[PDB]
RNA sequence: UUGGCACCUCGAUGUCGGCUCAUCGCAUCCUGGGGCUGUAGUCGGUCCCAAGGGUUGGGCUGUUCGCCCAUUAAAGCGGUA
RNA sequence: AGUACGAGAGGACCGGGAUGGACAUACCUCUGGUGUACCAGUUGUCGUGCCAACGGCAUAGCUGGGUAGCUAUGUGUGGACGGGAUAAGUGCUGAAAGCAUCUAAGCAUGAAGCCCCCCUCAAGAUGAGAUUUCCCAAUUAUAAGAUCCCUCAAAGAUGAUGAGGUUAAUAGGUUCGAGGUGGAAGCAUGGUGACAUGUGGAGCUGACGAAUACUAAUCGAUCGAAGACUUAAU
């Protein structure tokens, strides 16, 4: 994105270089830290990845899981530092990039 | 939606000022081609 | 870009075709100066694939250039696709892009249209 | 959203299992609901045997939503269906045991006897 | 007070301490120079005239606004400077200081400081009496032939006149708005930026004017 | 500050208040949200606002806040809520129709 | 308001509700000031100043109006063919 | 702040925030909707006595997605406090008539209302304003300085506003990037077969960004001021 780069530039040291890739259908866990008090702890969410969208500090994903009959998702930004880490774990094939099939 | 009065012959004329037309440019006679 | 031109998708993308062609041909025509202003791009973004010529480029230079025309010059039939690929190709080869040339003629006497001339260099 | 006219479901073991939304409790030309909210209903479909026949108006609170809610650290959470619990004057609720998950921003809603009582919250 | 002047470049977001997002425009500010300080006993008013970007010197066959002319030529230099595209005076601050000639830096503001910003909007032409004004559009089924429309204008043989203050079409847009008590972020220094907390007006690489809140 | 140091004191006030049944339970191997639970009961709707407004000044002696106290007023069912501490102040019979105790049964207790 | 009189208009002043827009007046429905009392406190009640702004979604029959469930700080009466 | 007050329970003044509903305005980073010259998939039939790699019409032939751009159901601010006095109503000296008494000579007090404070347009305000700098004659040419005219949008019904005119990066094109689609053609292994793998996150890409004089902004024309008079001070 290179306009006249004063805007990619400032958004620098706001990125990390910590975090594993992955293309939709890549199962994936994701070990936020969730603060309710002076102190507390971390609370994964597990699941598949439907959507990935962006470039910057703006770059989004989500997952989806079935829990208890009910299904869920989370949209998550990628640069954020509650995310303590990603952790990729399976991998395969498929022929779209965005995925509502699923419903 | 129809006219309740008659037209002067000054209000015809009054309005015309503008309702002329205008001179092309004048390059040396040569027209302005570009 | 983005020019209409009073002309829906399925008429439009055939008379820029038909443009692109028969100019070729005869290397000058005479049209309205709106539409010289379009295939001032869609004739240009046609020769860039004639100096690749590869097998590709002739199978998307045949999707939008028009179907064959049995051509005749002096003892002679092309095709208007063994003119592009051969001749023009080889003309230019050192330039960058910008090989055509508008030019302003005066209005025409009907509807009172400005009417230019194209060309190529 | 949640607005007049509107079919949520249930999730108690209370017999009232399918409802009706005809208001929510702001009160200035109010015309949506989404996670947290108070509102009326009634019921159009029950189990036979329980405590909540048919025909009978309750207030009611939200536990999930098609669309989800706007978290300050920048993230969303969206179920696939709607659902909603029924509760009393005490500020409770009318059975006892939960089903099917919740939402965590139940905890700064007062609604905390209902995450003392479920088994995912999410 | 305080007051810089510069160009509107874009959006963007940041996080937080608390990996909260903040969203934030992107303000270009280089180049400002101090051109007439004023006195009460001349004009009637004290303030202090400013202008902003560079540009180029005078020429013979001058046709555009790229190349400056004589009257402005003679008003850089006067002052020691180049001249200068943009101009704008500001009144409430303070005029013992800022002397002549200098220039002024973004460092005189702080992060987590409070503004308010003043630029031009976006341009919409003619335009209709339900976007602009905004009320409400008529059946378009059950035989009605009065869709977006604005109703009725009056009222009767009395007050056979049409008030003036009354809701036609016609257009909107490059009007003067402003904004009140927004944060200062960041301070950036070597790129000459400044960073506000919220969206601001005018579209890109337009002008903004940005000055120190009055309020508490 | 530390949540197992902190439950002797938590029974505390709800015997000196004369609680019955006042078992506690953990939800370390159970839950993500809270450690440990503190359970009771009592009879008298004046023994109800006793046993529990108490407990507000409990938590000013750690200075941990109080955010609500749900059907004080009402005086049936009341929750005070500490993220490793709860205190349900139940009625004499209302504890039989919940039932806590066996919904989570499945639960190291341990009773005071 | 139901009317009385019959002064303009019959070589045409051509229409009861509801929809869209709005505009004024207080003899005030809510908010705002206060006096008064059996207002101990609350809750009101009564009269006094005040028009800046504000003033809900739906079911039955044509429904102008009428009755009814459900919410609301409150769910105002009159003028302008 | 359970304090003034309240027979006690109850309850202000004080003044601190926290979170909201309706409403009014700017914007598109997020969530999402459209996106008819962008990307894959897919049926029918005409065109190459067929291989299908291609195109045409059939609501854009239908279906899955989607860049720039305008948008709300999304994203952020706003309501003012604060002061100058005035209604009713509280008062004090103070005469009326000794005393009295809020109005009579006096005089503090006090309402979301009224003018001032906050945003926007304004000197055709014929009462036509105020600075800053630039230009200076032999009827008469012309100076500062603008307009015609050609390339285009951050503007736009048309006029106008704005960016730029070869000492030039204005629009197009060409060479590089982004964001989007989701792994081409063509050969090569594997399957009797229709198929799937590897060479290669491949190839194509309209509107956004940069660099580069290859194309055209050529040529040349037209308007356009020369400080009055008293009456004072100089
Ligand atoms: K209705
Ligand atoms: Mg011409
Ligand atoms: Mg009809
Ligand atoms: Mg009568
Ligand atoms: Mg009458
Ligand atoms: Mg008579
Ligand atoms: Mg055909």
């Amino acid at each position: 994105m290179t306009n006249h780069k004063l805007i990619e530039a400032v958004t620098k040291s706001q990125l990390r270089t910590d975090l594993p890739s992955f293309r939709p259908g890549d199962t994936l866990r994701v070990h936020v830290r969730i603060i309710e008090g002076t102190r507390e702890r971390i609370q994964v969410f597990e699941g598949v990845v439907i959507k990935r969208r962006g470039g910057g500090v703006s770059e989004t994903f989500t997952v989806r899981k079935i829990s208890s009959g009910v299904g869920v998702e989370r949209t998550f930004p990628l640069h954020t530092p509650k995310i303590e880490k990603i952790e990729v774990k399976r991998r395969g094939k498929v022929r779209r990039a965005k995925l509502y099939y699923l419903r | 939606a129809v006219p309740k009065r008659r037209t002067s012959k000054t209000r015809k004329n009054k309005r015309r000022t503008h309702f002329k037309i205008s001179v092309p440019g004048m390059t040396e006679e040569y027209k302005l081609s570009h | 870009g983005y020019r209409k031109l009073g002309r829906t998708s399925d008429q439009r993308k055939a008379m820029l075709r038909d443009l692109a062609t028969s100019l070729i041909i005869s290397e000058r025509i005479e049209t309205t100066e709106a539409r010289a202003k379009e295939v001032r791009s869609v004739v240009e973004k046609l020769i860039t694939l004639g100096k690749k010529g590869d097998l590709a480029s002739r199978r998307n230079a045949a999707k939008t250039l028009r179907n064959v025309e049995i051509l005749n010059e002096d003892e002679t039939t092309q095709t208007a696709l063994q003119k592009l690929f051969g001749e023009i190709a080889e003309r230019y080869t050192e330039r960058q892009g910008g090989y055509t040339r508008i030019l302003k003629q005066g209005p025409r006497r009907g509807d009172g249209a400005e009417s230019v001339i194209i060309e190529l260099v | 959203m949640i607005q007049q006219e509107t079919r949520l479901k249930v999730a108690d073991n209370s017999g009232a299992r399918e409802v009706l939304t005809i208001k929510v409790l702001g009160g200035s030309g109010r015309k949506t609901a989404n996670i947290g909210d108070v509102i009326v209903c009634t019921v159009k479909n029950a189990t036979p045997g329980g405590v909540v026949k048919k025909g009978d108006v309750v207030k009611a609170v939200i536990v999930r939503t098609k669309s989800g809610v706007r978290r300050n650290d920048g993230s969303y959470i969206k179920f696939d269906e709607n659902a909603c619990v029924i509760i009393r004057d005490d500020k409770g609720p009318r059975g006892t045991r939960i089903f099917g998950p919740v939402a965590r921003e139940l905890r700064e809603g007062n609604f905390m006897k209902i995450v003392s009582l479920a088994p995912e919250v999410l | 007070t305080k007051g810089i002047l510069g160009r509107k470049i874009g959006m963007t977001q940041v996080f937080g301490e608390n990996g909260e997002l903040i969203p934030v425009t992107v303000v270009e500010a280089k180049e400002n120079v101090v051109l007439q300080k004023k006195t009460v006993e001349v004009d009637g008013y004290n303030a202090i005239q400013v202008g902003f970007e560079d540009k180029k010197a005078y020429k013979k066959d001058a046709k555009s606004n790229k190349y400056a002319n004589k009257p402005a030529e003679g008003h850089a230099k006067k002052a020691d400077a180049a001249p200068k595209r943009f101009i704008r005076e500001f009144r409430n601050v303070d005029v013992d200081a800022y002397e002549v000639g200098q220039e002024v830096s973004v460092d005189t503001f702080v992060a987590g400081d409070v503004i308010d910003v003043t630029g031009v909007s976006k341009g919409k032409g003619f335009q209709g009496a339900i976007k602009r004004h905004g009320q409400s559009r008529g059946p378009m089924s059950h035989g009605s032939h009065f869709h977006r429309a604005p109703g009725s204008v009056g009222m009767a043989s009395d007050a056979s006149r049409v008030f003036k203050g009354q809701k036609m079409p016609g257009r909107m847009g490059g009007n003067t708005v402003t904004v009140q008590n927004l944060e200062v972020v960041q301070v950036d220094t070597e790129n000459k930026v400044i960073l506000v907390k919220g969206n601001v007006p005018g579209p890109k690489k337009g002008l903004v004017e940005i000055r120190t809140s009055i309020k508490k | 500050m530390n949540s197992q140091e902190l439950l002797a004191i938590a029974v505390d006030a709800i015997d000196n208040k004369k609680g019955e049944d006042t078992i506690s339970l953990e939800m370390k191997g159970i839950s993500d949200m809270t450690d440990y639970f503190v359970v009771t009961h009592g009879n008298n709707e004046r023994q109800v606002q006793a046993i529990a407004r108490a407990v507000k000044e409990v938590a000013n002696e750690q200075n941990i806040e109080v955010k609500r106290m749900e059907g004080y007023n009402e005086a049936r069912w009341i929750l005070i809520d500490l993220a490793d501490v709860v205190v349900h102040v139940f009625h004499k019979d209302e504890r039989n129709y919940y039932n806590i105790e066996k919904l989570y049964q499945d639960a190291p207790l341990e009773s005071y």
